[PDB]
């Protein structure tokens, strides 16, 4: 379908913006030595790397053309809490477009784009939830003491 | 093995308590997963089944003296804000435990009951060395360490 | 990640609903025990494990969407009295349960929150293929069987 | 030989009318809670699927066509003794057909087709033998103590 | 009544999807296509699989599987018939499996759906794999292809 | 100095150019089928991303800020010797921008970006040879054999 | 076979460097290890031992260029008093360390002498991203975690 396809495209937009993103994040984290959130971030951005896979795969099967030259926004932020603002803020603006992207799929009654968008969607929502998570640690354990535990081991 | 009304009675009250705590310490262990305090999470948790294995032991003994168990009734539950709350109202519920199971024993003894004695002293050796004790030990933690550093070492590797 | 309230309040009700098969499931399972038939009763400590991590997983969304995961309450128990009342409270509370189940996958599909939909579909999922089609199996086969026949069964290795 | 062939094409149809027969049995035994008489009649299903195969690879190395469209009547139980009772009944029926189909290939100098058959014979023969045992332990044991052997593991 | 009755039909399907894969395997292992014929009786025996679990789903629901019916066979006379057979009776599949989700969701059903679901998750990719099998055939010649499909001697 | 940063940074955008590239290439090869050679240019991609990662590190440690917002045009082939025409196309033009940065980090003294950025040339060029060959095969044996080949196992 | 007598010459000063580097390791992982910063004494022992290394290559290349090394010269020695202090002054010698291994690089190069410029060039790539960048990175997360967390993260399990 031209309205699936076209909301797929842009689901995998999103996708390679954030896999750009977090890979920075990560590589600006190990550079400042926060080994534990560079590995995690890491760890992120290779999930992300294989949802666009499959999301990629699921537009050649739909007989689309997949668009890996439009690329959002990147936000990077100067400091840790940067960082994860700006994760979660991508994340959950975007989650509001997959899940308006669902609900079309359901539309259109194309059921296994549905249920790889709800996959995709089941693992952005666990993201946001580490991600607040993270904001909430950064207020109650203090910026200090979230940095000395995001660096690990010395 | 015929069990006495009072005896009964007072087991039954031990369950309901036990239930009670077990409540109590799933949510607080749902909303520590829910902020990241990953170890507090585990020990809780951990905890939490112990209760359940306390209160499958009550159950068995009370459906051993022909009586019908107490499992419906709860206790008002006392959950925490945050987590010095959280464990201030987890160390009251302990202590109330404590004494009820005081009572419980001392009442078997006075009435000739001494496996459930023997179990109500096996329960409360626990909930004193273990649960007690570790609910103390975080609430000095949290005094010494500070929160700042206590919810550090609550968060572990993140 | 606030969610509708409907869907916390039809979240809090299944939770409910799952707390308190809990809590039938373990005094069922304990008096099967009681009575010497292992294995049911075995059969029902899995079952009740399996209502505990329901409880939790649903605590777990309502905690993730900003919700209070309201446990005190409990709903009116059904105790039976020998094994094939058992069976039929079992099975009459879990179909009840799904028809919450249903009826709370068509709300969350309808608020457009399909992690809650997913999660309310595993536990129905569950709840039909485990538990619902166990008890149905369990029914037949006392009718079957006979109550005696069953019962050997049931009471495995004496 | 075309008469070789339109017995061989009317075995397969009897067999696989009693594989879709035997699946079904075993599915609604396991259905009804009896694993260890679903398991048996799930094994004898998966038993004649492979002489299904067999049938198959013979007919097409006769330079013929194998006719899986057509399917007999499927007889299906209420209870396990019907379900029993039609097994064996379905199985009278092709041991008769069988029989007859032997003797034609014996007739026609075919023999590799024939030891084929053959050996479909001796299992049908054994099958017709499980069932008439299991019939007459319904009888001699009592229905409710052969459904409790029948359920096995609760 | 009616997720019965659909089910049923979903189920006669899959039947006819195992009778024709398996048939089909069969006949390529005769012609000694040995790579495609393992690749059709895997997807035959996927098929086997499906059916049991949509008969455990019909049973469950207190109905009557009706494994007398069967759809037509599209029978190939070649490899490339065969392989266009397949898809086009997987199209069938589809369209009828779409159908039937939307019944599934529209009744409050949603076990038999997540059933179906995952069941057109295999058949569209079937549909695909048969896709591309064809454009294959096409791409590297008739000859290449029976060449890879034969596999080792 | 910023001259070099800038370098690096073109480089950087070459190298994500050349994942989204190989990435979308793979994609629409095992699309069609061609498992053999949408795995060699799945690893290949991957290949690049370690590289990209290496240029990210290295930007990050001159106190650089890695642009992963820009991306150069992808040249998506619509089969498969123009996917090889495309990917050895870019990697010449990669490999002369390569060699322009090798020369300006000699100039600037940055010799420890000169060794990473040789090593980038020495995996580029065995790329670009891979791709020479793989077209003079396709010329060689046919394209017809080139896509029996490119399929493998089926 | 002989060497250039600039080749030599650069190779003399590189490998006082080096010398003045492992020396200058040895006594602040010494006084890290005093201190009970275990984490630090480790690290700092590690990278004394990769100096070593690195001067023992250097002495390898100059007896190969049939030079005489210079191994009785030492460069003056900044020692500091606390960590922040010890992790500065380890970064600056290094810093000097990769300008003068620059330095000799492009020397060799220019002398055609490119062994040895393969050699200095894996040096500067070890000072680069083993010891410059590590120091840069204690010196940034003493200020972003500061002195105390750092220099608990420093010390280790006690
Ligand atoms: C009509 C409904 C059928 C159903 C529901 C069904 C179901 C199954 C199942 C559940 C398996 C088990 C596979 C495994 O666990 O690995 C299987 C295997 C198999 N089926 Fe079917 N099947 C059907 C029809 C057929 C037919 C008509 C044939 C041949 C003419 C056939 C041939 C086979 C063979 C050869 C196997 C492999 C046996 C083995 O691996 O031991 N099936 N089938
Ligand atoms: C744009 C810059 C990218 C960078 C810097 C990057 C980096 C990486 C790295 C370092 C790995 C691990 C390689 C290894 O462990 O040997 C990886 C794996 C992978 N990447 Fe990328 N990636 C990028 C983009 C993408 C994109 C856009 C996609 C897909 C659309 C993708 C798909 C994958 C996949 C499928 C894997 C395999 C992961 C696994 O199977 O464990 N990558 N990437
Ligand atoms: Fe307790
Ligand atoms: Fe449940
Ligand atoms: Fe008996
Ligand atoms: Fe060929
Ligand atoms: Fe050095
Ligand atoms: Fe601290």
């Amino acid at each position: 379908n031209r309205t699936v396809l076209a909301a797929l495209n842009d689901v995998l937009r999103h996708q390679l913006t954030a896999i750009n993103q977090y890979f920075l994040h990560a590589r600006m984290m190990k550079n400042w030595g926060f080994n534990a959130l560079g590995k995690h971030e890491y760890k992120e951005s290779i999930e992300e790397m294989k949802a666009a896979d499959k999301l990629i795969e699921r537009i050649l099967l739909l007989e689309g053309l997949p668009n890996l030259q439009d690329l959002g926004k990147l936000l990077i932020g100067e400091n840790v809490p940067e960082m994860l603002k700006n994760d979660f803020a991508m994340e959950k603006d975007a989650h509001a477009d997959l899940v308006k992207t669902i609900a079309l799929c359901e539309k259109q009654a194309d059921y296994v784009s549905r249920d790889l968008l709800s996959e995709f969607l089941e693992e952005c929502e666990e993201r946001m939830d580490f991600y607040e998570t993270q904001l909430e640690l950064v207020k109650k354990m203090g910026e200090q003491n979230y940095l000395q535990s995001a660096v690990g081991a010395l | 093995p015929r069990g006495s009304p009072k005896v009964i009675s007072v087991l039954n009250g031990l369950l309901t308590g036990e239930l009670t705590a077990a409540d109590q310490y799933f949510v607080h262990a749902r909303m520590l997963e829910n902020w990241g305090f990953k170890v507090l999470y585990e020990r809780i948790e951990h905890e939490r089944h112990d209760e359940l294995d306390h209160a499958g032991l009550l159950i068995n003994r009370i459906l051993f003296l022909e009586g019908v168990p107490d499992v419906a009734s709860r206790a008002a539950l006392n959950i925490g804000s945050d987590v010095p709350k959280m464990m201030a109202n987890d160390l009251a519920y302990e202590l109330q435990v404590v004494d009820e199971l005081k009572a419980a024993i001392a009442l078997c003894e006075s009435e000739r009951d001494y496996d459930t004695r023997r179990i109500l002293v096996h329960l409360l050796e626990e909930t004193e060395q273990d649960h007690v004790r570790w609910l103390e030990v975080q609430v000095g933690l949290i005094d010494k360490l500070g929160l700042k550093n206590y919810l550090q070492s609550a968060a572990g590797e993140i």
